[PDB]
């Protein structure tokens, strides 16, 4: 219900990024717990979190 | 073209090609050239640009 | 007579992702021994080298700091870093990492 | 229809090429008196208000933009030579810019770019050949003069530059610096730290290796501060309370084990510092991050550590001192340990720096230098960089040039005595070259308000048939033979000035015609 012709050098193509978007994609996930670290760690967490990694950082 | 193998026959070919540049100087590159392509072909069969 | 101490009164928890796991109401209680001697030996530890005054860098929870009071052994907590390096330097003792 | 895409146009023919050395001249007269002992300097502003203060013409004109196609040939000329020699930027810049001011009248009247072009190579050609055949050298292989002779020519380099009353002073300072330096001569072995405060006749060369003391955690303050024959270990290793590959799970049942394994997380901690410590050596080093626990221990055990150290510390580290980068302690032995004779964290400036010295092995250094102003000791250090440079291309040809503009007017004069014999149009253009050849000592002259017409006037009837070597003073404002006043700089810069300067000469008169295009792409 897709296909009426395939030239198969652009769609190819097509799935060679998909297939790169994918794996970028699903190379991150590595979390959902959340998670209790300690009071005296905090100084390297607060810091040294990681560069272009979102931190939400909840109190309570 | 009688072999495209030897340096000399090269650099006296090559140069007409080479006269389109560097007007004020010839055979330095036709050495260069010359001596760089008679190394890489492998002067049996086969060739690429690459 | 001061002992210096850079760790809070609680039981620690490894840097390392740990998963301990419970399937018994044994392992339960084995939890609640587990953290009531730990705090006990803490207690045992600290006044048993034979000190007044504690120290403590990163604070401590409540459960200690009565255990310290009514062990009528002063203890103060929650100290900037070069102030306690600067108080171990005056009274000359040294700052123990752990008990 | 519109034969070409709406909104290009283009110059040809003279007007183009006349308003190219337009360009060119006004680039150049945009440093018109930098070089030179007396030298007169400038200054640009940025959008961000980092002025920036120099009088070396390269960095001069990279700090200058433009969007003429002859001015960035210039300025990436003024590159390639930096790159290449990194001193008389100013003088290859200048001089291709008067070539193409003296050549400029001959465009409106019947020549054409070939003559003009084999002309400059050839002449170009020769004028290297001289370079290299008249060059002076010591010739001698005597450290004694060979570090004299060095020495000289760093004066030479300050004999245009800012500072003039360190000239011995600092010349020895450097080459002293480079002669504990090994054969590879890298360029990563030179540690630099620019001191606040401290006059600039203070500046010194640590024989060791200082550097900076980075942010310390607390339990600082009781280690020993003073070692008489420390033994040093370089790390690449965390003494930080971490999980194992940061992907390690722990699945326990009871009490017992989670004691059991942070116990041993303890543990694994402590016999790293019992390896450490045991090893014997009273100091460690590393980029990585150093925990507190192990900096109290160490306190404890009266013994110095130190993380997060930038690479090229420890790289200079490892050059000077004589050990070897670890990133595993478990086969820790002598050979890997390094080891000086003195260890001190002195204060120079208001500042902690960690002061290791009392190696015997020595391949690296690190300058420190005093002053006021960060602006000034930036251009102080520019200087001593463009020294380094200088001395390292020397360093292996032992062959220089007299300065003061003595060898420029040796080549001016025998390109004219010689362009009596080459024949017609290509004699007058050679000429041509050859006065365009006679600025540089002028422009100097004029750079101290002198008569610089009488001056040259004299030194040509000297040069002429009464000696040669003859340059320009200007505490004395005279003319004599002033390479015995031992203002001498390498012939290579000669060569490739003469190279960079017929590149760009055929490059612009080989212009015609150029098309613009929209540049919607902005």
């Amino acid at each position: 219900d897709e296909f009426n012709e395939e030239d198969e050098r652009a769609i190819e193509m097509y799935r060679r990024r998909r297939l790169a978007e994918w794996k970028a994609t699903k190379l991150k996930n590595k979390f959902g717990e959340v998670l209790e670290i300690s009071g005296k760690d905090y100084v390297q967490e607060v810091t040294k979190a990681g560069e272009g990694l979102w931190v939400i950082l909840h109190l309570y | 073209a009688k072999n495209l193998r030897d340096i000399d026959e090269v650099s006296s070919l090559l140069r007409t090609s080479i006269m389109s540049k560097q007007y004020g100087n010839e055979v330095f590159l036709a050495k260069l050239i010359a001596q760089a392509c008679v190394s890489i072909f492998p002067d049996s069969g086969h060739f690429n640009v690459d | 007579k001061i002992a210096i101490l850079t760790c809070p009164f609680e039981p620690p928890k490894p840097k390392t992702k740990h998963k301990l796991d419970v399937t018994s109401v044994e392992d339960y209680k084995a939890l609640q021994k587990y953290e009531k001697e730990k705090f006990e030996e803490m207690i045992q530890q600290i006044k048993e080298t034979g000190a007044n005054l504690a120290i403590c860098q990163w604070g401590f929870d409540d459960e200690a700091n009565h255990l310290l009071l009514q062990n009528n052994l002063p203890a103060v907590r929650w100290v900037g870093g070069p102030e306690i390096e600067l108080i171990a330097i005056a009274t000359g003792g040294r700052i123990v990492p752990r008990f | 229809v519109i034969l070409l895409k709406e909104g290009t146009d283009s110059s040809q023919g003279i007007p183009q090429l006349v308003s190219n050395i337009s360009a060119c001249q006004v680039i150049a007269e945009a440093v018109r008196t930098t070089l030179g002992p007396r030298g007169m300097d400038k200054l640009i502003v940025d959008g961000r208000g980092k002025a920036t203060i120099s009088n070396d013409g390269a960095t001069i004109l990279k700090l200058l933009d433009v969007v003429h196609p002859a001015a960035k040939t210039l300025v990436d000329i003024a590159k390639s030579q930096d790159a290449e020699v990194g001193d008389g930027t100013t003088s290859v810049t200048l001089l291709a810019a008067e070539f193409l001011k003296q050549v400029k009248p001959y465009v409106e009247e019947g020549l054409h770019p070939q003559i003009i072009i084999r002309a400059f190579r050839t002449a170009t050609q020769l004028a290297v050949n001289k370079i290299k055949e008249i060059a002076v050298t010591v010739k001698k292989a005597d450290k004694v003069e060979q570090r004299k002779l060095l020495e000289k020519c760093a004066m030479t380099a300050l004999s245009s530059k800012l500072i003039s009353q360190q000239k011995a002073f600092f010349a020895k300072m450097v080459v002293d610096a480079v002669m504990m330096l090994d054969d590879l001569l890298q360029l990563k072995m030179i540690g630099i730290k620019k001191v606040q405060g401290g006059a600039l006749e203070d500046s010194q060369l640590v024989a060791g290796v200082a550097f900076k003391k980075t942010f310390s955690y607390a339990g600082f303050e009781m280690q020993p501060k003073k070692y008489h024959n420390p033994k040093i270990a370089l790390l690449n290793v965390e003494l930080e309370l971490k999980a194992e590959k940061d992907n390690a799970e722990i699945r326990v049942h009871t009490v017992e084990d989670y004691q059991a394994i942070v116990d041993a997380e303890w543990n694994i901690l402590y016999d790293k510092l019992e390896k450490i410590h045991h090893s014997g050596a009273k100091v460690v080093l590393s980029k990585l991050p150093i925990g507190d626990v192990a900096t109290q221990y160490f306190a404890d055990r009266d013994m110095f550590c130190a993380g997060r150290v930038p690479e090229e510390d420890l790289k200079r580290t490892m050059m000077a001192c004589g050990g070897s980068i670890q990133t595993s302690v478990n086969a820790l032995s002598a050979d890997v340990l390094g080891r000086c004779q003195v260890f001190e964290e002195t204060q120079i400036g208001g500042e902690r720096y960690n002061f290791f010295t009392g190696c015997p092995k020595a391949k690296t250094c690190t300058f420190i230098l005093r002053g006021g102003a960060e602006q000034f000791m930036e251009e102080t250090e520019r200087s001593l960089h463009d020294a380094i440079m200088i001395v390292r291309r020397a360093i292996k040809n032992d062959s220089v040039v007299a300065g003061g503009g003595a060898i420029e007017m040796e080549l001016s004069k025998y390109l004219r005595d010689y362009s009596r014999t080459i024949p017609g149009k290509q004699q007058l253009l050679i000429g041509a070259y050859a006065k365009a050849l006679e600025i540089i000592p002028r422009q100097l002259c004029d750079n101290a308000g002198f008569d610089a017409t009488n001056i040259l006037n004299k030194l040509r009837a000297r040069h002429a048939q009464g000696g040669t070597w003859y340059g320009v003073d200007i505490n004395n404002e005279d003319i004599a033979d002033n390479f015995e006043a031992f203002v001498w700089e390498p012939a290579m810069v000669r060569i490739n000035a003469l190279t960079a300067a017929s590149e760009a000469a055929c490059l612009i008169v080989s212009v015609d015609e150029t098309i613009k295009n929209p540049r919607s792409t902005v």
